[PDB]
């Protein structure tokens, strides 16, 4: 896996931070 | 790699240290070519001679011309290895300058203003009515003619820490410029991208923006984009969004928005260093005198410099003599010793050094203390009992043949010490310390008035006990100098205490420790150069007498010269006891030893005596 | 910037088989009272951070520090505000995306 | 390896063209080796200034633009020559203050240019002497000397040198003559020299008897 | 006629108050002369920031002048030069390498992206200030973007392309019959003195360091020609001069010319390269020693224009300009700095002070004495307004 | 495993960035104010006068 | 001997690396002249240092301070003041927290967690909120 350790004062900007399963599952249970 | 933390590694050595192995062959060919062992030996002689920075490059290539000029390809290989470029110039004309004053000289009024030549070169201005045409005028022009300054001075030059501060200012201004430009270009690109998002999928494909985009000073954005990508692969992109602003400027914008964040964090991380680097450098850049003088007289109180001083007075004396104007010179250096208490004050510090020093055994330490005490008492003619009582009362209130200490002229008021270098050196060390102390003492009264008149900053000296009471300021300087000599006080505290308490007028003592270290080592080498021991012996034999003839003065000079070679010089230190006037003459060997003739018959006597032996 | 977290098919601990994912929690949930005093806004049920991508950034910083101290031990100098870094291969990715 | 044929006919045609002012003598200048030379020449040792030398200032005063093509009368003694030649107690010779060839800055010392023009002391080397040009900036007489060096070595003898002031040059090259590799000023980088330029216009010899 | 005197601190006169017009342009700070060039317009921006956090806008009227037009710039300069200035650009420099040597633009005064913007901003600020001083709307016009006193009629010297000071003075001349220019930059005010040399309707007085120093003009006997004879005044100082010395030189001469030449208005150039710690200057004045000159000319009570100028260490001239702007509103500012955004520029203490060094002073009483007495001697024909 | 203390390091960075952001906007607000200092006073005066 | 050869080649390669300088020396080579920063003219100052870039006609006498560059380990670095700053130990400045005690022990990190700056901002904010509420009150009665 291409980890690229080169000179860096700063860290690399982190990667910035559908799916209705358990909701309809609650409706099943209800 | 989970369990162990991370460590910085020592370093990676530079590249130009470990690349040598392809050229190690050529030198065997050169050894074969020169053939003989001795020619090759002097070849390596000159190679090492260069590798120790002794001779130049062109001269080296000339010496290797004397050896391997016989082979053309070999010599060209060598020439290009050391990068000795051909000085292919014999036909060189020193050409004239284009500028200085090709055209302008006419009727000139006053120092620096001359009339313009009357010609219809009239360039018409627009905005001028009659008023602006009569008050503004264009007949005379000012041109510098740096006319000799009719004076002479030195130019101010920047302290070493001011420059560090200027460079820090410029570094942070450059960081700020780059980040502000990146932000402004982000703004313009954001406006464009917003225009581009809400369109139809065919007015996109044909959209073009002309160079400039709406930036009146446009180049900035291009510059920014260059610095973000590179200056090789940056023109490609700068043009790829000049012809496809629809697909290639939501990518050039998403990356400016990374570089802004990263470049501001970098500014922060280096402002840490910038901040720690400014407390230290700022305050020691406002003392220009105490930092100039420190280095100046750290590197100018050496043997060469004072010899050169007195010999300069000698040479300009004699070349003024070559001019008919002045008759002839008497002596070179003049010293007056009005206050003698300072002498003991110097001893106040002098052996105060030795009691701390470790580089000497206590017996020979007693011996060189004897040197100092007996020598001052015999030369400057103050009683040894006086230095006895000064020593005793000193530690009370702050509570012997000298030969083996080391081992007609009637009415004798003058006494001459004909000395070699080391004696001259030690003596003018003493003389320097004495005059600087007398200068710091003369105004000590109004210094007490300074420190008292200052009625209520630096609180440290308060808790430290380093302030100045209304006490005798000069004696307090004595005390603090003792303190730092024995180590009772590190340097900077002495420094700022003296600075604020007394004034900035006492920088000449900021190095006193070091200069005393100059007279506890030279006097020790006085007793270990046996020839100078003979010199001091002859001196005390000539001085302890009260009457003698000038013939024995010549005799004294003769067999004091006996102990010093032809190459060595001599300095005669005359001391007259009435006013403690101490003069120094720079004497060359065969010429006359003492005072020039007043009349001519005294040196009729000189003639007969000197040629009689 | 923020503290790198463990993602689905991403940064480093879920690729190499080291740890689980972060499993964000629901808005409104049992919060501990001490956390409710440290005023709050609590996500990420249990220890979000990814360790290996902290280690790697540490190694990059250590390399930069070693380069500075080497500049000192070899050229006998004081560093001069390192240069603001351009991109590395994101240029290749930008060009490949445009084409 | 070679004495490069330096040429000054361009500069000299230039200064005869655009400075046709009649050659006049500004004054007389008494050489000193630690200071400058004033044209009234108050006594040499008068001023002694130390800041509590190793870089003593250039001898020639700033003559100014309005005096190009006017000659100056410098006087030199014997001990000065002998001290510069063998490098004892002469700082303007240890620092090697000379710039150019056959035409020098106002920062080049007169003694080092005397040496740089072939002027030697003692019995001259009676070999294949190349054409001496000891006064190169005199258009007619490129070697203007009057008298002779005395036949006994150690003589007290002096020199009356006439220096000629010339406009700034574009460049000043480093040219090695007679074991004096001069310093260079005018390179790709260096800004143009501030003051004027000069060269030895004439020499006469004087014997102390 | 030189008398040594200590430096008693700054005291604001309440017996005189005035309404201050302070011009500014929030764009002047985006034009960078170059990479390592000494001159920065960032300077001006910094000063603004301080004035904005001391609340000095509650006592004066901030404006934004209209950038001057080419037909005003052409009152002093020539048309060819203004055209060349509007056309020249770092993009197309080679095509101009003829006139680029006739107008000195390119060797030391570089070309940068939008120098015409900056030139117009400065000229406009100054001309608007002078116009409003003629129309009674204020008593003090403050423009820290002007003060380019080195520009020539047809040439650009010392980073000074446009000589907006001569424009402002020609403007003040429409209404007032006599004006007095006062330059306290460490360099000679060559441009203004050369422009106004042979007239008497303006009298010029500069306090400069002479010798082997840019720009080489400003010698003691340069007193103008013909009609403007005795109407120029140069004060050549020497290195190291300090507050007490500078004050004892400054106040007597200013008082003498205000008593004898009888001016109607005064222009004051407040360059910051005569402070202590500069990058291109070698005086030793401090913040208070600088501000004293502004105060002592303000206490005379006439129309005054205050233009900026040199000064090439940013934080020092920023602090000094903010302090004089405070003391123009009859205030004395606290000696702590408020947290603005250019805060870290002001380490390590973050105060409002410019401290002098113990540098050696070279002006001896004999020098200043004969200088001042012969100035007073030649000033005895400047009597009638 | 080890503890490289990432929370406290990012906290240090944050707390250093917090006061730089704010002051630019505070100066912008101060700049906006400087127009409304000969309008707000007499407006408040005339409003309270008309009210009473 | 081949060691003389090795060191000769080393010196040639190092002086051809492009760094390290050329200083103006004396004839004996033991007097290295001081740097030419602060001079305005150049007549009489040719021997100092980077004085090559100083004229009496260009008001910018600051070119001697342009921070020499050096190629090392891949890229060009700038230098502040080389030698011929043991005050500031940047390997200590420039690094992470190693424990909780480093918030008071470290000399840079302590300068942040003890700043009286987040408390003056809140004061300025409330002080402007108060004036704006004065306004809100005086408008809310006209209406
Ligand atoms: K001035
Ligand atoms: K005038
Ligand atoms: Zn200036």
């Amino acid at each position: 896996i291409p980890v690229r350790p080169e000179i860096d004062l700063d860290p690399s900007i982190v990667p910035v931070v559908i799916s209705l399963n358990e909701e309809v599952t609650f409706f099943e249970k209800a | 790699p989970s369990i162990v933390p991370v460590v910085p590694e020592p370093t990676e050595p530079i590249e130009n240290n470990i690349s040598l192995n392809e050229e190690v062959t050529f030198f065997e060919k050169a050894k074969r070519y020169i053939g003989n062992k001795h020619l090759y030996t002097e070849f390596l002689k000159i190679l090492n001679l260069y590798s120790q920075d002794i001779l130049d490059l062109d001269d080296l290539v000339e010496k290797v011309d004397f050896y391997l000029g016989s082979n053309k390809e070999l010599f060209t290989w060598f020439k290009n290895f050391v990068g000795y470029q051909e000085k292919t110039k014999c036909i060189e004309n020193i050409v004239h300058e284009k500028h200085r004053l090709d055209l302008d000289l006419c009727e000139a009024f006053g120092p620096s203003y001359k009339r313009l030549p009357k010609s219809d070169t009239f360039m018409p201005c627009s905005g001028r009515d009659d008023m602006c045409w009569e008050v503004l005028n264009d007949e005379w022009v000012g041109h510098p003619v740096w006319a000799s300054e009719d004076s002479g001075f030195i130019a101010h030059r920047k302290n070493q820490y001011e420059e560090t501060l200027f460079k820090i200012e410029e570094e942070r201004h450059e960081y700020d410029f780059y980040i502000e430009s990146n932000l402004r270009t982000i703004q313009c690109l954001e406006t464009i991208v917003n225009k581009i998002e809400n369109m139809t999928e065919n007015e996109k494909a044909n959209f073009k923006l002309p160079p400039g985009l709406g930036h009146t000073s446009m180049t900035i954005y291009k510059k920014v984009i260059r610095k973000v990508y590179d200056k090789e692969r940056g023109f490609e992109i700068i043009d790829a969004l000049h012809e496809h602003p629809a697909v290639t400027a939501p990518v050039v914008l998403k990356r400016l928005k990374q570089k802004d964040e990263e470049w501001r964090r970098a500014q922060r991380e280096w402002n840490k260093v910038w901040r720690e680097l400014e407390q230290k450098v700022f305050f020691k850049s406002l003392d220009h005198l105490g930092l100039t003088f420190k280095q100046a007289d750290k590197k100018l109180l050496t043997t060469k410099q004072l010899i050169s001083e007195i010999s300069s007075i000698k040479v300009d004396q004699t070349n003024k003599k070559i001019h008919w104007l002045t008759p002839k010179p008497k002596s070179q250096l003049d010293f007056d010793f009005p206050d003698k208490n300072i002498f003991y004050d110097i001893l106040c510090l002098a052996d105060t050094f030795i009691t701390h020093t470790t580089a000497y055994s206590n017996p020979d330490k007693e011996r060189l203390k004897d040197l100092l005490k007996y020598f001052i008492s015999l030369f400057f003619s103050i009683s040894f009992e006086k230095i006895e009582e000064s020593l005793y009362s000193h530690k009370q209130n702050v509570s012997m043949s000298l030969l083996d200490i080391l081992h007609i002229i009637q009415n004798r008021s003058i006494f001459n010490l004909f000395a070699n270098t080391n004696i001259y050196i030690f003596f003018r060390h003493w003389t320097t310390i004495y005059e600087r102390l007398l200068e710091i003492k003369q105004m000590n009264e109004r210094v007490t008035k300074e420190i008292n008149t200052r009625s209520t900053l630096s609180s440290q000296l308060s808790e430290m006990g380093l302030d100045f009471v209304g006490e005798d300021a000069y004696k307090q300087v004595l005390r603090l100098s003792r303190r730092l000599i024995n180590g009772d006080l590190e340097h900077q505290w002495f420094e700022e205490s003296l600075r604020q308490a007394y004034n900035n007028k006492a920088f000449k003592l900021y190095t006193i420790d070091k200069v005393t270290q100059s007279l506890v080592k030279h006097a020790h080498t006085l007793m270990t150069d046996a020839k100078t021991a003979e010199i001091m012996a002859l001196f005390v034999k000539d001085r302890n007498a009260s009457t003698t003839s000038a013939k024995d003065q010549i005799i004294y000079r003769l067999q004091v010269r006996s102990h010093m070679s032809n190459t060595e010089n001599m300095f005669r230190i005359e001391f007259d006891k009435r006013t403690l006037h101490v003069s120094i003459q720079y004497i060359a060997l065969d010429d006359l030893t003492l005072k020039e003739p007043k009349a001519d018959e005294d040196k009729w006597k000189y003639y007969v005596t000197s040629y009689a032996l | 910037y923020h503290v790198p977290i463990k993602l689905d098919n991403k940064t480093l601990s879920c690729i190499t088989g080291y740890a689980s994912a972060a499993q964000l929690c629901y808005p409104g949930e049992p919060v501990a009272e001490d956390l409710a005093c440290e005023s709050i806004e609590y996500r990420y049920r249990a220890n979000p951070v990814d360790k290996l991508e902290v280690i790697v950034d540490r190694m990059r910083l250590n390399n930069e520090i070693s380069d500075l101290e080497g500049l000192r031990k070899y050229f006998h100098s004081f560093p001069g505000a390192p240069e603001l870094n351009p991109l590395r291969d994101s240029e290749i990715n930008d060009d490949f995306h445009q084409w | 390896y070679d004495l490069p044929n330096v040429s000054s006919q361009s500069v000299l045609a230039f200064t005869e063209k655009h400075y046709p002012n009649k050659l006049k003598n500004l004054g007389t200048l008494y050489y000193n080796r630690f200071k400058e030379g004033s044209f009234d020449e108050d006594s040499t040792s008068y001023s002694d200034r130390h800041s509590f030398n190793t870089l003593p200032p250039p001898f020639l005063p700033a003559i100014g633009i309005q005096n190009i093509n006017n000659i100056a009368t410098l006087k030199i003694t014997y001990e000065d020559i002998q001290a510069s030649f063998n490098n004892i107690e002469s700082p303007r010779k240890r620092n090697n203050e000379i710039w150019g060839c056959d035409i020098y800055s106002d920062d080049s010392d007169p003694i080092l240019v005397l040496r740089h023009c072939g002027f030697k002391i003692g019995a001259p080397s009676g070999g294949s002497f190349h054409k001496l040009r000891r006064t190169p900036v005199n258009v007619t007489n490129q070697d203007n000397v009057t008298g002779n060096l005395p036949l006994l070595e150690g003589t007290p003898f002096d020199l009356e040198v006439e220096l000629l002031f010339l406009p700034t040059l574009q460049k000043y090259p480093s040219v090695k003559r007679f074991d004096i590799t001069s310093r260079e000023w005018g390179s790709e980088a260096t800004v143009i020299h501030d003051g004027l330029s000069y060269g030895i216009y004439s020499i006469v010899i004087k014997q102390r008897l | 006629v030189y008398e040594a005197t200590p430096f008693d601190p700054i005291t604001v006169k309440p017996s005189d108050k005035r309404r201050v017009a302070y011009f500014y342009d929030a764009d002047v700070g985006n034009y960078a002369y170059g990479a390592g060039h000494p001159m920065k317009p960032h300077r001006i921006r910094m000063a603004h920031s301080l004035i904005m956090n001391y609340g000095l806008y509650k006592k004066m009227e901030i404006y934004r002048a209209k950038p001057a037009t080419k037909q005003e710039m052409c009152q002093f300069h020539t048309d060819e030069y203004i055209d060349f200035l509007s056309r020249v650009t770092p993009d197309n420099l080679e095509m101009f390498k003829r006139e680029s040597v006739k107008f000195n633009v390119g060797d030391d005064c570089p070309v940068f992206d939008g120098l015409y913007e900056y030139c117009s901003i400065s000229g406009g600020g100054s001309m608007e200030g002078a116009a409003r001083l003629n129309r009674g709307k204020c008593d003090v016009a403050v423009n820290y973007a002007g003060g380019l006193h080195h520009a020539k009629k047809s040439e650009a010297s010392g980073f000074c392309y446009l000589n907006d000071i001569v424009l402002g003075i020609i403007e003040l001349l429409r209404y007032h019959p006599r004006v007095l220019y006062i330059d306290i930059d460490v360099h000679h005010g060559d441009g203004v003195e050369e422009a106004f040399y042979t007239t008497d309707r303006v009298m010029t007085c500069s306090f400069h360091k002479y010798g082997e120093f840019f720009p080489g003009t400003g010698e003691l006997r340069d007193i103008g020609v013909g009609a403007g004879k005795n109407y120029a005044v140069n004060v050549p100082l020497r290195d190291g001069i300090d507050d007490a010395t500078y004050r004892s030189v400054f106040e007597p001469v200013i008082k003498k010319i205000m008593e004898w030449y009888q001016p109607s208005a005064v222009v004051l150039q407040c360059g910051g390269d005569s402070l202590s710690g500069d990058r291109l200057g070698c005086f030793n004045l401090s913040m208070e020693g600088h501000a004293n000159c502004v105060n002592y000319v303000k206490s005379f009570g006439i129309p005054m224009m205050v233009v900026g100028g040199g000064g090439y260490t940013m934080r020092n001239v920023a602090r000094t300009w903010c302090f004089e702007t405070g003391l123009l509103n009859n205030v004395v500012l606290d000696k702590d700095l408020p947290y603005n955004e250019y805060y870290e520029y002001y380490g390590p203490d973050y105060k409002l002070s410019v401290r002098p060094s113990n540098m050696f002073n070279v002006n001896t009483p004999e020098y200043l004495d004969k200088v001042m007495t012969n100035i007073f001697a030649n000033l005895e024909n400047t009597k009638y307004a | 495993p080890a503890n490289l203390f990432p929370g406290l390091n990012d906290i240090t960075d944050v707390l250093e960035e917090f006061p730089l952001a704010t002051s630019r906007y505070l100066t912008l607000l101060h700049e906006i104010d400087a127009k409304c200092v000969h309008s707000m006073p007499n407006l408040n005066e005339r409003i309270d006068k008309f009210l009473k | 001997e081949s060691n003389i050869i090795s060191t000769f080649t080393r010196r040639i390669i190092k002086e051809k690396s492009g760094n390290y300088q050329v200083l103006k020396r004396s004839l004996d080579g033991k007097l290295i002249y001081p740097e030419a920063t602060g001079i305005s003219s150049n007549r009489g100052n040719k021997l100092l240092q980077r004085s090559e870039v100083v004229t009496r006609r260009d008001l910018n006498n600051s070119k001697p301070m342009i921070e020499q560059t050096v190629f090392y380990n891949g890229s060009e670095h700038r230098l502040l003041q080389t030698n011929i700053s043991k005050l500031v130990n940047v390997k200590e400045i420039l690094t992470p927290i190693l424990s909780l005690g480093d918030i008071i022990n470290h000399k840079t990190i302590s300068r942040t967690f003890s700043s009286p700056i987040l408390k003056n901002l809140a004061l300025q904010i409330i002080l402007m909120i108060e004036k704006e509420q004065m306004s809100v009150v005086r408008y809310s009665q006209f209406l």
